[PDB]
This record gives structure tokens, C-alpha cells and sequence, in this order.
DNA sequence: CAGGATGTATATATCTGACACGTGCCTGGAGACTAGGGAGTAATCCCCTTGGCGGTTAAAACGCGGGGGACAGCGCGTACGTGCGTTTAAGCGGTGCTAGAGCTGTCTACGACCAATTGAGCGGCCTCGGCACCGGGATTCTCCA
DNA sequence: TGGAGAATCCCGGTGCCGAGGCCGCTCAATTGGTCGTAGACAGCTCTAGCACCGCTTAAACGCACGTACGCGCTGTCCCCCGCGTTTTAACCGCCAAGGGGATTACTCCCTAGTCTCCAGGCACGTGTCAGATATATACATCCTG
């Protein structure tokens, strides 16, 4: 039950800071589900990526080519 | 000389479906399709073994392009169909 | 002779080297690529083929128009999602009705 | 007792503020459960999770951006999950 | 005389499994020319080149208005308005 | 005049091929606009593309390379 | 006698020229090529660092935080048309609020 | 004892020649030199691949500005436009 | 629910243009053999990841009033839906012409490539100043009696 | 609405650790010469893209009438927010164990390259038949009763 440690008051900040003033209380299920799918999106690609270099470790290198595969690039770790 | 993939994915819907044709709308929908998968995998395998610093090309940058870009399934019995291929090939 | 037979597919196996070479994606390229993308060129056209011929069968036709592939593309969700972002010319839409709009009391 | 300008004011300094929202073990242990599915006994970076942070709650905020959107084109303030998968089916996932 | 909403909700299937063109082919072949003059002057223009032209306009006009149509349904209203086009193009980025 | 040469039915048409029941009034010229930014974005980058090859004739297949650009690639039409 | 000296230039050509060579983009590279790429990075580079300043100036800070990068890119139209589907670490948002949000 | 190449010190120098007072951060610093990057590779595909749309073996000054005319906006494609050609006139000036 | 009114699905006649199939030929793929360099494999090591202890406290969990917003119901007035007469421009066919795509021949200037040379560029190191943070006072700021 | 109290801005002081310059080496950038071929240019061909005219015909446009639906208003109740209290798991700091990422060295075999040959794939021509067009008929809904 680890994906409820993303707790009650995290969805809250998250959507302060993306400008959200009342939220329901059936909300938070829903958005640790699409949360666990984009981690499962991501990651899985991260996991193949590491798999093809004869790695068992994960770097922020092929994390950060596993996000420019669905056009979600991330600036600051591909140095 | 106009260099197509027609007849290769003809005898293909003849060992699929013996018993009807292809328009030639469907034709150029079909070739456009392939040349689409063409170059999506291929830049993958590229840019995937310009990654690891290899220069070279193998099956093994092909299959992880394959299980990248496919989705679950589909890409599970294209490396189903393209190991038994390399090892029909690697046989004779 | 011919390296498609010695795989066992239809497509060519030296066309896909040729434009692996030409096409500048590696400054070498191995053996195995080129079956192996011939293989998986094999297994998709298959894939797309298979439904568009059902899509034809239960249409009474015996010819694949792009209407037929676009039925074949949209009702599977592994290929429609392989090609989200492609739109088919003559292709038309699925049938789809919101379930809001038809009238009600009927 | 202020009803209800507690929440402007966490927009506020959450928008004019820039540090990690999501707290940060709990985000490191999912991974590992996540990845676990996967391939098993997967060693990580640090700034592999770092930046796997990052990439997930800047989506997480687009998406509550394009929920809020959506709650205020149905003329009320509270978005529910119907705005949810308004935004995913409509920006096309 | 029929009810309104039921002929147009007719018609919605004739023309949804119908798989041809909906614009006239000469009054969008003379908007491409008058949108291409301001780019380059005296362009000319293959005649599969227009009609590439218009398969992804009205492609994204449906696909947009699909996303109109789910769009207004969710305001709990049946008709389509602009701020729904402004609510498509917003989620979709096109706009900001 | 010549933007309104795409007319009243050939919208209602589109937007009925769309699946839409009720269209208001000021949706016409909304996508009017909407149609004519759309082909300049594409136009935009096929007349380059003509440019580029020192010709002056624009081809089907240019126009196929500028909609893969700008990721709405179209099949049927040679590429 | 480098060559990003005769191209007046900071940004170096040679580094531009051996990324493009052996990067298998094309199996020949012209001469005025990475001159005219290193010149695009140039002033891309100093459309980000100007704007990126002036918001450093706004916030009375002389260094450089990827707020201020965020803050430059997103408040420029174009160079949030060019940087729309890169996400910037430590970067946060812009401060905006819905119009029908506030109280009253 | 290894070695990493980067683009730290010539953006410093933009920086510098721009902001003769303004310094920058390390997480700052490596957000430029991917940005620089990644639009570099952006630039150098497309104009790979339209080297290979018109059956040509060779990118030529040509190429990088129709590649910049597409993946910039207009005043901003125009400008990094004039500011290339400046650059090719000037390095061909030169010897 | 029950009977007309239409639009849609089903069944022949046929007919035509696109599609399946045969033919030459020539260029691109296959057979064979060599060179060498890029990948495979093994030993080292040292950074970086994993695991654990323990104090601290900010943050999460929980509970409860209450108020304001989601939602249901109702009234309305107007703005689109639908139908009909009429105009109008799209569509189709024909001609006719020429600008402009496409390809072939040349050669030359531009780019690959290798040897010699060297200085910009990068790792290590050190220093100090910008900036994060704590604390007290002034400044808004929002709710109410 | 003045003001009580709470959140926020601001200035002064402190201490810290990472920007930023210096130094030494090194390997990648520069220069010079060669030589090979990619494409720039001219010219020929020929083909498809405008350009215009006439018929015809179904689509568009304007208008009349209606009705249903989007929007405004009112009531309700419920559920989420603000805040006080309790607990618990994250954070910081520190310490070891060792794991495998990265580096270097030595081999080997696999693929680029070259020459020769031949047959698979493509342009083109031509029957031919399945979808298009037309006519007739059943029927499955909707509209009013």
C-alpha cells in the first residue's frame, strides 16, 4: 500500500500549485491511479533501456530518453 | 523504377486470405504504413546504439526498439516472430 | 539463393540491409537486423491484413478499401494505439453515438 | 476564521514557490515497487528518482491546470473525476 | 413534419459511415491558393497536393469536433458552442 | 469572401460527420478561423519545403513530410 | 587561429563540425554548415540568458536559477512555441489565477 | 580521470558578453547545455532528414537554414536566419 | 398501443474501369574472398548504492462545526431545427497551351582523409561573496460586531 | 465601517558552500597537401497544371414557423474546508559492506569492400469481373391518433 504514502494533503498541494481552490474527496483515487499508470508508462521504458545496455542499475540518463520517447523531455539531467 | 513493398505484402494477404484483393488506395495506405514502421524503428535502433556508444546495428537494438515502441502484446509476438526468424536464418 | 527464402518471409531481406545502409542509422549494420525487421515488418502487415480482411467478410466484399482498414485500425486497441497520431485517407470515423443524444420515452 | 481565502493563499505560495511537492520516500519506495513488476532486485540512481519526481508531478500539475479548465467550463469551482478523464481522453490518453 | 433532433440524428448515420469528402473540392482548392499567395508569390500546385491538403483539414475538424461534441456534453448541454472550441484547443495545446 | 467559400452545410456537415447533434450559431466562423490556421501551419512549412528543393510547384509529397512534421502524419498519399 | 574566431563567433565550430560528422546525420558535412548551426545555438542561447537576467533583475538575484530560466521561457510567447513539450527541472509555474476564482 | 565534454564555458561567455554582471548556477548550467542540446539534435535531424528528401548526400548551410525556418517561429526563425547568414558572409569573408 | 409516411435495407440487370495476371529486362541482390577494427571477454578498483541506528519534528491523520457550492426543479424567450421556393456555383467534359518537373552530360570546386603541430578545453584545487536563514519590527489584509 | 489578530514584507546579522578563477596536461582542433566524386549548370523532353467555355443539377441561401433547450432563479443539504489535537513516519546525520560501472588490455570474427553474374521486381499491356448505377420491393422506424 505503498501508492497511498503519496498521501491526502500531496494531491492537495499539487493542485494549489496547479491553481485548483476545492477539490473533492473522491478525487485522490483517481489521480494515484493515473499517477501509477504514467509511472508504469515511464518507468517500463526506463526498465528496457537499462535492459539493453547489459545494466541492473537505473541511471537518470535513460530515465530522462524514456521521457523524450513520449515527447515529455526533461531539462537539468541529461549532462 | 519507382521502388515499392506491393507484391511482398500481396503474397502476404494471399497466405492470410486467399480469397480476396487490395485496392490501390489500400496500396499506397498499406506502403505508407510499412515505410512508417521503416523509419520509426529504424531511428530507434539508431539513436539506441548511438546511446551505448556502438556503431553497429544488430538484432539486439532492433528487438529492444521493437519492445519500446509497440505496445504490450503486439510487441511480445514480434520478438516471438523475430527470434524465430533469426534462428530459421542463423540455421542454414 | 534468395536470403527472404533462406528466412523464410516474403519480405526482402536485402532491400531492408540496402535502405539500412543508405539510410545512415548506424556507420555498420549487423546480420540479424534486417531478418529481424523483416520478421516484424511480416508479423505486422499480418496483423493489419487479417482484420481488414474480416472487416471486408462481414461487409459481403471481397476487395480492402481504406474504410476497411480504418475499421480494422479503430476496433482492435493495441494497433489503434500503436498509431494514435495517423490519419487514413478515405477513412472515415468509427460509429460512435453519446449515449446523451438519443431521445428517451420511445 | 477565514471560509474559504486559506486556499488562495496556498495557490499563491505554492505557484510563486518552486521546491518538490510530492513528499520523497514514500515517491522512492513506489518506484521500487513499480519497477519491481518489471525486472527483479533493479538497483537505483539517486538523481534517477530525482529527476523521476520531477517528471511526474509537473505532469500531475498540467493535468490539475487542465481539470481546473475543465471544472470552470462547467460553470462550478470543485472538480470531480468527470473533469479527470475529460482531460485525458481529450489531450489523448 | 418531424420532431427536431431526429432527422439531423438521422442523417448523423449517413454521413458516419460514409467515407467521402464533405468541402467542395474548387472553393477550399481556391482557399489554399489565396492562404499560399502570402508565403510565395505565382506557386503552383499538384492536383494530389490539395487533395492531401484537405484529407487532414477536415481529419482535424472532426477529430476536433469530437472533442467539441464530448466537450459541451459534459457542461450538460446538447449544443455545441465556442468556448467549447476554446476548451478543445486548450487541453489539446493548441492554443496555450 | 473566398474563406467563406467553405460554407453553412459543408461545416454542418463536418461537424455532423462529427457526431454533434445542436450547433450554435457562432460556431461557423470560429472554425473558419480555426481551418485557416490550421492550413497556415501546414502551408507554412510545405512552401519551404518546395523552396528548398529550387522548385516552385507544390507536390503531395512535401505537404505528407510538413503534416509528419507536425506529428498528424496522413497515409495514402506516397511516402 | 580557431575557427569560431573567423566566424565571430563564441560558440566553438570544430565541436559543432565533429558532432555533425561522426553524429551519422549525412556522410558529408559542408563547410558552412556548423558556422551557420553555431550561430543559431548562439543567439538561441542569448535569447534565453537575456530574458533569463532580466527576471534575475526583477528578483534582485545575480545568479541564474532554473525559476528564473522557467520564469523567462514561459513568459515569452514564442520561446514557450519552441520549449512547449520540455518540462523544466526546479522551474515551477507561472503565478495565474482564473478570473472567476477570486472572491466577490 | 575521465572526461565529459560540454558547452559550459561558451555559454558563459554568452552570458558574460550579454550580462557582464549575472551568474549562473550549476542545476542552471546543465539545464542550458541540455537545452543547447537538444535543439541542436533537433536542428541536425531535421536537417538530415531533408538532406534525405531531396536525395542529397551533403548538408550545406542550406539545409541548417530551411531546418531553422521550420522547427523556429517566424521573427524568431527570421532573426536566427539573418544572424546564420551574417555568420556564413562573414566566415567566407574571412579566409 | 395502432395505423400511414417516409428513409433505409434487400434483390436483379448490367457495365465499366480498376484490378489481377503475363512478359522482357536490367539493375540490384547474391556468391566468394580478404582486411582490419569494433565488439567480446577478463581482471581491477573505487565510486556509489544499499542497508541500518537513532534523535527530532514537521507533517500526516483524525475529528467536528458550518457555510457555500453542487445539484434538482421550474419558468421562459429565443435561437436554431426543419421544410420549401429559388438562385447559384460546384461538377463534368472539352480544348489548348505552355511553364515547369525530370533526367542526362560535364567538370570543377568542395569535401573526405592523413600527417604534423599546438593551444583551447577539461580535471583538480582553493577562495570568498551571494545567498539561505533567523529574528524583530513595520505593512498589509481580511472578518466582524 | 475601526480594529483585533494573523499573515506577509523587509532589514540587519551570520555562516556556509558552491561559483568562479588559476594551473598543468592532453588530445582534439588547425594547417597543409592530395585526390575523388557530388552536385551546379545547360539543355532537351514532355506532361500535367492553369485557363477558359458551356451545360446541368443538385447544393446553398433566404425565409417562415415552431418548440425545446440553454440560461436565470430558488431551495436544499451535504460535504469539503478551516482549525485544534494527536501521532508517526520522513529527514539529517553518520557509518560500514560490497556491487557493479567504468577502465584497460588482448584477441577473433564479422562486416565493409570489391568483382562477377543472374534472376526478381517493375513498367507496360490486356482480358475480366466485382463494385457502381438503376429499378423495384419489403420493412423498420417515427408521428399523430
Amino acid at each position: 500500500d505503498n501508492i497511498q504514502g503519496i498521501t491526502k494533503p500531496a494531491i492537495r498541494r499539487l493542485a494549489r500549485r496547479g491553481g485548483v481552490k476545492r477539490i473533492s474527496g473522491l478525487i485522490y483515487e483517481e489521480t494515484r491511479g493515473v499517477l501509477k499508470v504514467f509511472l508504469e508508462n515511464v518507468i517500463r521504458d526506463a526498465v528496457t533501456y537499462t535492459e539493453h545496455a547489459k545494466r541492473k542499475t537505473v541511471t537518470a540518463m535513460d530515465v530522462v530518453y524514456a521521457l523524450k520517447r513520449q515527447g515529455r523531455t526533461l531539462y537539468g539531467f541529461g549532462g | 523504377r519507382k521502388e515499392s513493398y506491393a507484391i511482398y505484402v500481396y503474397k502476404v494477404l494471399k497466405q492470410v486470405h486467399p480469397d480476396t484483393g487490395i485496392s490501390s488506395k489500400a496500396m499506397s495506405i498499406m506502403n505508407s504504413f510499412v515505410n512508417d514502421v521503416f523509419e520509426r524503428i529504424a531511428g530507434e535502433a539508431s539513436r539506441l546504439a548511438h546511446y551505448n556508444k556502438r556503431s553497429t546495428i544488430t538484432s539486439r537494438e532492433i528487438q529492444t526498439a521493437v519492445r519500446l515502441l509497440l505496445p504490450g502484446e503486439l510487441a511480445k509476438h514480434a520478438v516471438s516472430e523475430g527470434t524465430k526468424a533469426v534462428t530459421k536464418y542463423t540455421s542454414a | 539463393k534468395t536470403r527472404s527464402s533462406r528466412a523464410g518471409l516474403q519480405f526482402p531481406v536485402g532491400r531492408v540491409h540496402r535502405l539500412l545502409r543508405k539510410g545512415n542509422y548506424a556507420e555498420r549494420v549487423g546480420a540479424g537486423a534486417p531478418v529481424y525487421l523483416a520478421a516484424v515488418l511480416e508479423y505486422l502487415t499480418a496483423e493489419i491484413l487479417e482484420l481488414a480482411g474480416n472487416a471486408a467478410r462481414d461487409n459481403k466484399k471481397t476487395r480492402i478499401i481504406p474504410r476497411h482498414l480504418q475499421l480494422a485500425v479503430r476496433n482492435d486497441e493495441e494497433l489503434n494505439k500503436l498509431l494514435g497520431r495517423v490519419t487514413i485517407a478515405q477513412g472515415g470515423v468509427l460509429p460512435n453515438i453519446q449515449s446523451v443524444l438519443l431521445p428517451k420515452k420511445t | 476564521y477565514r471560509p474559504g481565502t486559506v486556499a488562495l493563499r496556498e495557490i499563491r505560495r505554492y505557484q510563486k514557490s518552486t521546491e518538490l511537492l510530492i513528499r520523497k520516500l514514500p515517491f522512492q519506495r513506489l518506484v521500487r515497487e513499480i519497477a519491481q513488476d518489471f525486472k527483479t532486485d533493479l538497483r537505483f540512481q539517486s538523481s534517477a528518482v530525482m529527476a523521476l519526481q520531477e517528471a511526474s508531478e509537473a505532469y500531475l500539475v498540467a493535468l490539475f491546470e487542465d481539470t481546473n479548465l475543465a471544472a470552470i467550463h462547467a460553470k462550478r469551482v470543485t472538480i470531480m473525476p468527470k473533469d479527470i478523464q475529460l482531460a485525458r481522453r481529450i489531450r489523448g490518453e
